[PDB]
DNA sequence: ATCGGATGTATATATCTGACACGTGCCTGGAGACTAGGGAGTAATCCCCTTGGCGGTTAAAACGCGGGGGAGAATCCGTACGTGCGTTTAAGCGGTGCTAGAGCTGTCTACGACCAATTGAGCGGCCTCGGCACCGGGATTCTCGA
DNA sequence: TCGAGAATCCCGGTGCCGAGGCCGCTCAATTGGTCGTAGACAGCTCTAGCACCGCTTAAACGCACGTACGGATTCTCCCCCGCGTTTTAACCGCCAAGGGGATTACTCCCTAGTCTCCAGGCACGTGTCAGATATATACATCCGAT
C-alpha cells in the first residue's frame, strides 16, 4: 500500500516546521477583509494604513500563539492530548480575560 | 435565480470564516499542539473576533481623537500597548 | 569654545542631549537633572548592548551576519531576565521558540 | 385622595379637596416629608402646576398621580 | 431551482390607492426618461408591463463584476414581479410557467443566450395582453410584496446614486455629517412598528439621498414625507433620486404622494423644521454618530413635538444619565416612553452586524419609567 | 519633515559589541522600539517616584531607583553599574 | 464679585477646582484646557455614585445602614462593568463573593 | 500639614444616592483610593493621547477619548454623557 | 460524624462570606520582617504597611486558590494539587 | 543572638489551617498534602517580590520605615493595585 | 530488534537582487556661556509611632485515629480527528490609475498661564450619640445514619 | 422518611467607639487683569490606500480510511477529611523608651531660560553583496515486514 505515517507524525513535523518559522500563518487578505469588517461598525469610511493591517495581524496570531500555548498546557494538564473549547475556556478564565 | 444589494458602500460578510480551518491549525501547530479537537474551529474563530474588536476599537478611538479617517500602524501599536499586548517593530 | 557632546564625555554611545530633551519635553517632571540623561542613556545603552550580544550570537548560530526580527526573538526568549523584562511584549515577526511538550513526542 | 411620585420611586399618598389650592398642597408634602417649599415643582399630565391656580383648574380625577420634582442644584 | 423574489415573503397590505388608476387609464403612452441601465457604467430589452411605448435596454453579459450592479438579477426581478402582482389570471400562471423556469436556469447557469431568449419571449406574451385587463388587476389590488418597494426603490438607487456613490463619501469629520443609510427592510420594519398609515406625516432629520422619504412616501401613504439635508453632495443625489423616483413611479403607474426636502441647509434653525414639527406622526433621526451638541439642537427642536408623534432613532434622543431638576419642567424628553429593540442583520448598509434602535413616543405625561432608579441603571447585590 | 530615531546609536552599540554583524531595518525597528519602551517605563517610573517624594526633580536617583524596580535582577545590577560609571565619568570631565 | 464654585456652576459635588490644580499639577501636560477639569471632576463623581448606589444597594439588602469595605466589594463584583474596570485592583477587607463550583457540591 | 482627600464629595454623592446610608472609614479610605486611581488613569491617558497628537493641552476632547478607552461598555457612555452635560452646562453661564 | 466533604462545603461559605484576614496577624508580621531582612538595614514597618502586606498576600493566594480549584476541576478531580498551582501561575505568567 | 535577633524560618507560621482557610475562601473541597508546602513557597515568592519593591522605595524615600504608601506603590507596580491604605 | 522503502529535509552550490551600509548637504537640535530664582540639602526640634516586653486567657494549631471517598491504574468501546488525494477556491504577485487624506506651511484669535487681592471651601480637633459588635438564649434549617 | 443532632439564623438587651456634625482657621480656589502662543482654519502638495484586472499555482476543502485516544466503567487503595484531646502561641492589654518621620528655617548650587555658534545626524542617493531562491543530492527519520 501507499506510505502512510501513523497519526501525530506529521502533526509533530508541521509544529517543528512552524516553530523555526516565523512568517504568517493567517493569510493576508483574509485578515485584512476581517479587520475591515469589524471597522465597518463605524459609519465612517476608515482607510487601515498598510502597516496598521500588518501590525494587527502579528498582534493577534501571537495573541492565538500564546492562547493555543496555554490551552495546550491546559490539555496536557487533564491528561490529554487533544485541546478541547473547555481548554480554550480556562486558559482565558485563568488569564483574566472571562 | 439570487437577489443582491450593496448601497454606498461594499458591506463585507461575515469574512471570520476566512480564518480558515487550516490557518488555526497551523495557528496551533505552532503554540505546540499535537492534537485539535474538531470545536475548537468556531472557539477559536470567536475568540480571534473579540481580541480584534477590543483592539480595532481602541485604534479607532485613536483615530477619533487625532481627526484622522486612516488608522494608521502608531495607533495599531498604542491600541496593543494599552491592553498590555506591547508590540514592537511598527514604531 | 570647543563643542564637544556630553555623550562623549560620559563615554556613551547613545544620545545624552538627546535623552535630556525627550525627559524635558516629556512632562515626567518641573525639571530634570543633569546627571539624569546621563544615567538613563548609559542604562539603555547598556541594555541595547545585551540585546544585541544576545541576538548576535543567535545570528552566528544560524550562520547569518544580520540580526533579524527571528534573532531578536531567540535572544530576548532564551534569557529568563531579558524575558521577563519583556514578558508582556510581542515582538514582531519573531515566532516562538522551539519547544514541543514531552507527553506530545512518540513514546 | 391622590398620590404623588418622586424621583427615589416613593409613592405619597395626599387627601385634599378640588377646591384646594397647589400652596397648600405644597406645605402639606412640607409638614409630611419637611422638603421646603420653594424646593419642590409639580407636574400632571406634563403639565407644571402654577401656585396662583388651584386643583380645580386643572380638572384633577380621583385617585390620580401626580409627580414631584426637587430642586437640587438647578443651572 | 431559486428564484430571484421570495414569493413567501412577507406581504404588505395597500392602505391607500398606490397605483394611479386614473393616470394609466388617461394615459397610454410613455413620454418620462428615466436613467436607461445601458447607460450606467450583448444587450437584452425589457418592455414596460404598462406602456407600450417604453422599452428599457440592459447589458446583459455574465462575465463583468457583478458586485456594483445585477442587470440580469434586475431583470430577473422585474419579470418575476410582473408574474406575481402586474398579471391577472389566466396571463399570470402562463407568465410563471413559461418563462421563470427557463430565465431561472439561464441566470443560475449563465445562460446569455437563454437569458435574452427569456426575455424575447417575455416581451413577447406580454405584448398580446389586453392593457385594459392590467390596469384593472392594479385597480382590484389590496396587497404586494414587502420586497417589491425594496426592489423598485433600489433601482431608483442604482440610476441615482451608484454613478455618484462616491461622492457620498465627501463628509470631513468623524463624528458629524456622516453619510449612512438604513435599508429598506429595516425601514418597513419601523414605518409597521411606528404605525405609519394614509394622513400621517413623515419628517427624516438628515435625510442623506433621501431614502426613508421616498420609502414611507410609497410604502405608508403619507399626506407629506418631509427630508432636511445640509450636504451638498447628498443634495444633489437627492434631487436626481427624486427625480427618477418620480419617472419610475409614472412608468409603473405607483402614485407618490407629496415628497419635500429643504437641501443644503440644516434642520437646526429652519422655519420649515420647525413648522413641520408640530403635524408630524413620525420623526426618524440617525443619531448613530451625532454629537452632543447635535442632539441638544435635535432636542430644542423637538421640544415642538406633538403626542402620539413617535421619534425613531438609532441612539436614544435622552442622554442616558438624564434627569429632572430645573430646566426639564417645560421639556418634551419627560413625556418620551423610549423602547430599545435589536437592530437585525443586513439591517444598515454602513455594516452587517446591526445593533440597537430606540423608538421615543411623545405622551401625554410624562414618562414613568425615569422614576423609578431601576430604569435609570445600565442594565439584587447581596452574598 | 525629520523623523529622529535611536537607529545610529543602536548600530554603534552594534559594532561595538558584534563588530562583523550586521542588522535589518526591521530588526532596527524593533530596537528603537524596544529603546523607546524602556525609555518610557524608566522616565514615567522616575516621574511616579519623585511625585511620591515631592520632589520636582529627576536627578540620577530616580532613574537609578527606577532601574532597580524596572529590570530583574542581574539586568538591574548591571544597569545600576553601569550608569553610576557613566554618571562618575561626566562629572570628572 | 461674590466667588461661585466651579463646581457649583457646572453642577458637580466633586472639586472641579482641585482636579484642575492637580491637573496642572501632576504635570499631565505643559497646559490644561479650562473644560477638561469639569469633564474630569464629572467622570468621577458619576463612577462615585455608582459604587456608591449600588454599595448602598448592598447594604440595605445586608439589613445594614454604614456602608462598609465588604459593600464595595459586593457591588464592584457583581457588576461585570465595574469589575473589569478594577479588575486588577484588591479591595482591602473585600473578601470574594459566595461562588461554590457546581462540581463540589454533594450528590 | 493638611491632608487632602475626596472624603466630603464622596460623602455627598452617597448622601445624593443614598440619603439615609453612611460609610465607615475604611470604606471611605477606599473611595479615595478609587477617585484617586480613577484620575491617575484618566490623567494618564490624556497625557498620553496628547503627546501622540503633539498637543500640549488637554482638552475636554482628550478626557472624553481617555474615559472612553477606559471605562468598558456602558461605563464609558454614560461617563462620557455625565461629562458633556457637565460641560456644556458649566461653558453656559 | 458528618461525611467528607459536608465540613468542607460549610467552611468554604463561612469564609466566602466573611472578611476576617484568615492569616495570624503576628506569624505574617514575623514573616514579613524576615523576608525584609535581606537588606542589612534594620527596617520599622509602620503596621498600616504589614497590613496592606496581609492584604494583598491573602487576596492574591485567594484568587490563585481560585484559580488552582478551576484547574482541577478541568482535569476530573476536586483536590487540588501543586500541579494545579503550577498551571494557574504558568498560564497567569508568573512562571 | 549577635547585636539583632535574626528571625527563624518563619514561613511555617503560615499553618496548614491557615493555608486551608486561604483554599475555603477560593472554593476549595479538597486540599492535597503538598498544597501547603506549595502555597508556602508561592507565597514566598510573592512577598519577596512586593517587599524588594517596598524597599526599594523607602531606600529611595531616604527612610528606614517601610511605610504603607510604599507597599501601596509596589503592589501598583505589580498590577495588584490594593484600595484601603491611600493612594 | 533489525533491514530496506519511501519520505522530508538538511546541506551544498550557483545565480540574482533589493535591501543594507556608506558618502554627502545642510539645518535644526545640541553645546557653551551667563543670569537668577527656588527647589533641595543640611541642621535643629517635636512627639508620633515604632520596638520590646510581659502576663494571662483562650482560640487555634498540632498531633493521632478511623474510614470512605476520591485519585489513579487498567480495560474496553467507538468515534472523531489525523493523513492523503483529487478537486476547487482564491490568495498572491504584478502591473496601472484616482484622488483624497495625511502632512506642512501661514495667519491670528481665542485661550490658558501667570500674578495679586480676597475670602469662603475644606480640613484639623472635639463632642456625642446610635449603628454596629458581643453576648445569652430560643427558633430554624440542614446533615446523617438508621 | 424519620429521628437525632449539630451549625446557623435570629431576637433581644447591653455596651462602645467611631461616624457624623459642629467649631475655628487657614490658604487654596475664585475673580480680575494682561500677554504669549497653541492651535483652528485655509491653502497647497504628493504619495499611498483604494480599486481593478489577469494569470499562476499554493492552499483550502471535501471525502474516505483507519487508529488511537477521549470517554465510560470498574477495581484497588491510601490519604485526606472529620473529630477529639493536648498543647502552643496569638492576642489583647498594659507598661515603658526612644528612632526617626514630620516639620520649619536657612543657605546656595543646580537647573530653567535665552542667546549665539556649529557639527551630528537625518534625508537623499548609489554601490554591492548577504540572503533568498533555484536545483540537486546526501543523510536522518518513520514505518512495514521478518
Ligand atoms: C447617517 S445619515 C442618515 C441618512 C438617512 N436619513 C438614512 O437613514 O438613510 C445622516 C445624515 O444627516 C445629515 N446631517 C448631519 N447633521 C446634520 C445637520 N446638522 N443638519 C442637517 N443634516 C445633517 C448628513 O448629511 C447625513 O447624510
Amino acid at each position: 500500500k501507499p506510505h502512510r505515517y501513523r497519526p501525530g507524525t506529521v502533526a509533530l513535523r508541521e509544529i517543528r516546521r512552524y516553530q523555526k518559522s516565523t512568517e504568517l500563518l493567517i493569510r493576508k487578505l483574509p485578515f485584512q477583509r476581517l479587520v475591515r469588517e469589524i471597522a465597518q461598525d463605524f459609519m465612517t469610511d476608515l482607510r487601515f494604513q498598510s502597516s496598521a493591517v500588518m501590525a494587527l495581524q502579528e498582534a493577534s496570531e501571537a495573541y492565538l500563539v500564546a492562547l493555543f500555548e496555554d490551552t495546550n498546557l491546559c490539555a496536557i494538564h487533564a491528561k490529554r492530548v487533544t485541546i478541547m473549547p473547555k481548554d480554550i475556556q480556562l486558559a482565558r478564565r485563568i488569564r483574566g480575560e472571562r | 435565480g439570487k437577489g443582491g444589494a450593496k448601497r454606498h458602500r461594499k458591506v463585507l460578510r461575515d469574512n471570520i470564516q476566512g480564518i480558515t480551518k487550516p490557518a488555526i491549525r497551523r495557528l496551533a501547530r505552532r503554540g505546540g499542539v499535537k492534537r485539535i479537537s474538531g470545536l475548537i474551529y468556531e472557539e477559536t474563530r470567536g475568540v480571534l473576533k473579540v481580541f480584534l474588536e477590543n483592539v480595532i476599537r481602541d485604534a479607532v478611538t485613536y483615530t477619533e481623537h487625532a481627526k484622522r479617517k486612516t488608522v494608521t500602524a502608531m495607533d495599531v501599536v498604542y491600541a496593543l500597548k494599552r491592553q498590555g499586548r506591547t508590540l514592537y517593530g511598527f514604531g | 569654545a570647543k563643542a564637544k557632546t556630553r555623550s562623549s564625555r560620559a563615554g556613551l554611545q547613545f544620545p545624552v542631549g538627546r535623552v535630556h530633551r525627550l525627559l524635558r519635553k516629556g512632562n515626567y517632571a518641573e525639571r530634570v537633572g543633569a546627571g539624569a540623561p546621563v544615567y538613563l542613556a548609559a542604562v539603555l545603552e547598556y541594555l541595547t548592548a545585551e540585546i544585541l550580544e544576545l541576538a548576535g550570537n543567535a545570528a552566528r548560530d544560524n550562520k547569518k551576519t544580520r540580526i533579524i526580527p527571528r534573532h531578536l526573538q531567540l535572544a530576548v526568549r532564551n534569557d529568563e531576565e531579558l524575558n521577563k523584562l519583556l514578558g508582556r511584549v510581542t515582538i514582531a515577526q519573531g515566532g516562538v521558540l522551539p519547544n514541543i511538550q514531552s507527553v506530545l513526542l512518540p513514546k | 385622595q391622590i398620590f404623588v411620585k418622586t424621583l427615589t420611586g416613593k409613592t405619597i399618598t395626599l387627601e385634599v379637596e378640588p377646591s384646594d389650592t397647589i400652596e397648600n398642597v405644597k406645605a402639606k408634602i412640607q409638614d409630611k416629608e419637611g422638603i421646603p417649599p420653594d424646593q419642590q415643582r409639580l407636574i400632571f399630565a406634563g403639565k407644571q402646576l402654577e401656585d396662583g391656580r388651584t386643583l380645580s383648574d386643572y380638572n384633577i380625577q380621583k385617585e390620580s398621580t401626580l409627580h414631584l420634582v426637587l430642586r437640587l442644584r438647578g443651572c | 431551482s431559486s428564484t430571484f423574489v421570495d414569493w413567501n415573503g412577507p406581504c404588505l397590505r395597500l392602505q391607500y390607492p398606490l397605483f394611479d388608476i386614473e393616470y394609466l387609464r388617461s394615459h397610454e403612452i410613455y413620454s418620462g426618461t428615466p436613467i436607461q441601465s445601458i447607460s450606467l457604467r450583448t444587450t437584452a430589452k425589457l418592455q414596460s408591463i404598462l406602456f407600450s411605448n417604453y422599452m428599457e435596454e440592459y447589458k446583459v453579459d455574465f462575465k463583468r463584476s457583478t458586485a456594483i450592479y445585477n442587470p440580469m438579477s434586475e431583470i430577473g426581478k422585474l419579470i418575476e414581479y410582473s408574474c406575481l402582482v402586474f398579471l391577472p389570471s389566466p396571463y399570470a400562471e402562463q407568465l410563471k410557467e413559461t418563462i421563470l423556469p427557463d430565465l431561472n436556469a439561464s441566470f443560475d447557469n449563465s445562460d446569455t443566450k437563454g437569458f435574452v431568449n427569456a426575455i424575447n419571449l417575455y416581451n413577447k406574451m406580454i405584448r398580446e395582453i389586453p392593457r385594459q385587463r392590467i390596469i384593472d388587476h392594479l385597480e382590484t389590488i389590496d396587497k404586494i410584496p414587502r420586497s417589491f418597494i425594496h426592489d423598485f426603490l433600489h433601482i431608483v438607487y442604482t440610476r441615482s446614486i451608484h454613478p455618484q456613490a462616491n461622492k457620498l463619501k465627501h463628509y470631513k469629520a468623524f463624528s458629524n455629517y456622516v453619510y449612512g443609510e438604513l435599508l429598506p427592510n429595516f425601514l418597513s420594519d419601523v414605518y409597521q412598528q411606528c404605525q405609519l398609515k394614509k394622513g400621517d406625516t413623515f419628517m427624516d432629520l438628515g435625510s442623506g439621498v433621501g431614502n426613508c422619504v421616498v420609502q414611507a412616501a410609497l410604502e405608508c401613504g403619507c399626506a407629506l414625507s418631509f427630508g432636511c439635508e445640509i450636504m451638498d453632495d447628498a443634495s444633489d443625489l437627492t434631487i436626481l433620486q427624486y427625480e427618477e423616483l418620480k419617472k419610475r413611479c409614472k412608468l409603473y403607474g405607483m402614485r407618490l404622494n407629496n415628497v419635500e426636502f429643504s437641501l443644503k441647509k440644516s434642520f437646526v434653525d429652519n422655519n420649515r423644521v420647525a413648522e413641520l414639527i408640530p403635524q408630524c406622526d413620525v420623526i426618524l433621526v440617525n443619531n448613530f454618530l451625532f454629537d452632543e451638541d447635535l442632539n441638544k439642537k435635535v432636542e430644542k427642536i423637538l421640544q415642538t413635538a406633538k403626542v402620539g408623534c413617535k421619534i425613531i432613532s438609532l441612539k436614544s434622543l435622552r442622554s442616558l444619565t438624564y434627569q429632572i431638576n430645573f430646566y426639564n419642567v417645560e421639556n418634551i424628553f419627560n413625556r418620551l416612553k423610549v423602547q430599545r429593540y435589536d437592530l437585525k442583520e443586513d439591517s444598515v448598509s454602513w455594516t452587517h452586524s446591526g445593533g440597537e434602535y430606540y423608538i421615543s413616543t411623545v405622551m401625554e405625561d410624562v414618562d414613568e419609567s425615569l422614576f423609578s432608579p431601576a430604569a435609570r441603571g445600565r442594565r439584587p447585590v447581596k452574598y | 519633515t525629520r523623523k529622529e530615531s535611536y537607529a545610529i546609536y543602536v548600530y554603534k552599540v552594534l559594532k561595538q559589541v558584534h563588530p562583523d554583524t550586521g542588522i535589518s531595518s526591521k530588526a532596527m525597528s524593533i530596537m528603537n522600539s524596544f529603546v523607546n519602551d524602556v525609555f518610557e517605563r524608566i522616565a514615567g517610573e522616575a516621574s511616579r517616584l519623585a511625585h511620591y517624594n515631592k520632589r520636582s526633580t529627576i536627578t540620577s536617583r530616580e532613574i537609578q531607583t527606577a532601574v532597580r524596580l524596572l529590570l530583574p535582577g542581574e539586568l538591574a545590577k548591571h544597569a545600576v553599574s553601569e550608569g553610576t560609571k557613566a554618571v562618575t565619568c561626566y562629572t570628572s570631565a
